[PDB]
């Protein structure tokens, strides 16, 4: 459908970043551009959305993610 | 809050074979980047004097040269936002004026490229050597890993009917000017009736100046094209005898 949504990764810095994402794309892509673009390793960050883990397969569409949607990050 | 999604870069021909107004253009070029402030500069016929200049005037870029003597493109990183990879000069052997092809790994915005500039073969007579280069170009740009995004932009001195001669350009490659629909006001990168620099009356005009990329289909979509340094500056000229041009695109996972 040519169509994307706006995630944002929101760290306990207070940092907000922006991402677009195709709704079945593996967020597995998104984790690895959010650890190049801070300059992070997997090993000390983690993901969660709406409470829960993210695993690398899962995609936003699987967890019904949408536009504007936030994505929370722990050391 | 961060934009992630949202790459910029100018691409220019800056004509530093023009010796005359040469301190002038110069700031002038340097000035309409700080306007925009893009993530990466394609600069081409770039000359040592011309270097020296973009090290102090803008600082805030890494700059990576094609080469060192005569004339050479240049492509320049904002420090902070983009991450050098690494770097690569491919030749072009049968090139009779020192082209080639510079070929820059980056990180940005989390985002791998691999980001390439040229200043293809001159001039009507050479258009057999200027479609060479740029298979090689295209030949090139498909190499690449499929998880990079492969950016191309430069002075492909290209006319009508030579990308059709070619063999036109391959399935994985767009023109962003063509993918915007083929805008009119930024349709003509050298145009002899509103730019005045060459001192040559006669109203011939070509899109010399392309952006080609390769990515699968939606994930790097060009937002706008618009030509750069139509500023008339002191001495009355414009910094070249090339519009440049201002590309943004969204890069999408
Ligand atoms: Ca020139």
């Amino acid at each position: 459908n040519n169509d994307h949504i706006n995630l944002k990764v929101a760290g306990q810095d207070g940092s907000v970043v922006q991402f677009k994402i195709k709704r079945h794309t593996p967020l597995s892509k998104l984790m690895k551009a959010y650890c190049e673009r801070q300059g992070l390793s997997m090993r000390q960050i983690r993901f969660r959305f709406d409470g829960q883990p993210i695993n690398e397969t899962d995609t936003p569409a699987q967890l019904e993610m949408e536009d504007e949607d936030t994505i929370d990050v722990f050391q | 809050l961060e934009d992630s999604s949202t790459i910029s870069f100018i691409t220019w021909n800056i004509d530093g074979l023009d010796g005359c107004n040469l301190p002038e253009r110069a700031r002038g070029v340097c000035s309409c980047l700080a306007l925009y402030s893009p993530d990466v500069v394609f600069l081409q016929e770039v000359i040592p004097p011309y270097c020296a200049y973009l090290k102090k005037r803008a600082a805030s870029y890494t700059i990576i040269t094609g080469n060192e003597e005569g004339y050479f493109t240049a492509i320049l990183l904002k420090k902070g936002r983009v991450k050098f990879k690494s770097q690569e000069i491919i030749p072009f052997p049968n090139t009779k004026m020192m082209r080639n092809l510079l070929c820059v790994n980056v990180s940005l915005g989390g985002n791998e490229f691999c980001l390439m500039t040229s200043h293809l073969e001159s001039t009507r007579e050479h258009s057999a050597e200027r479609i060479r280069q740029l298979k090689t170009v295209l030949g090139k740009m498909q190499e690449a890993p499929d998880s990079t995004t492969v950016i191309f932009a430069g002075d492909t001195n290209l006319r009508d009917q030579e990308v059709i001669k070619c063999g036109g350009l391959p399935d994985n490659v767009f023109d962003a000017w063509e993918f915007l629909g083929k805008p009119k006001h930024c349709q003509y990168t050298w145009d002899t009736k509103a730019n005045n620099n060459l001192r040559i009356p006669a109203a011939y005009k070509h899109r010399f100046d392309r952006i080609f990329f390769r990515a699968e289909e939606g994930h790097l979509i060009p937002q706008s094209l618009d030509l750069v340094g139509l500023e008339k500056l002191d001495c009355g000229r414009f910094p070249s005898d090339h519009w440049g041009l201002l590309c943004t695109l969204n890069v999408v996972l």
